[PDB]
């Protein structure tokens, strides 16, 4: 993390500011990473 | 003889194109780079590329003044 911190400090209005860095419009697709046990009995926190 | 003076004309003329014609290349190369590499200070790279160039083409331009100075008196 501090690494990236001072890497996004140096880079200013890149070309598209990078690839997995570029600030995209007109958002129109999300994925999502959810994470879940493997194996029931934990309580609230599945259905939560 | 007689091309004296065209002769030193023309070689000091040479000499003041190869020397800082190179020069300003140099110069306009870097500040180009130096450009693309960073848009956010370009005015200020700019002008000290332009004070480079002001002073590398000044001494090709003394170089012409003198050849003139051959060619006339």
């Amino acid at each position: 993390r501090e690494v990236m911190a001072n890497l996004t400090a140096r880079v200013v209005g890149a070309a598209r500011r990078g690839t997995l860095l570029e600030k995209r419009e007109t958002v129109k697709s999300v994925a999502l990473l959810v994470v879940t046990p493997d194996r029931g009995l934990c309580g609230s926190l599945v259905a939560n | 003889m007689e091309g004296l003076n065209l002769v030193a004309t023309a070689l000091a003329v040479g000499l003041g194109a190869i020397g800082p014609g190179v020069g300003i290349g140099i110069i306009v190369s870097g500040a180009v780079q130096a450009i693309g590499r960073n848009p956010e200070i370009e005015n200020r790279v700019v002008t000290y590329m332009f004070i480079g160039i002001a002073f590398t083409e000044a001494l090709a331009i003394f170089g012409l003044v003198i050849a003139f100075l051959i060619g006339f008196g």
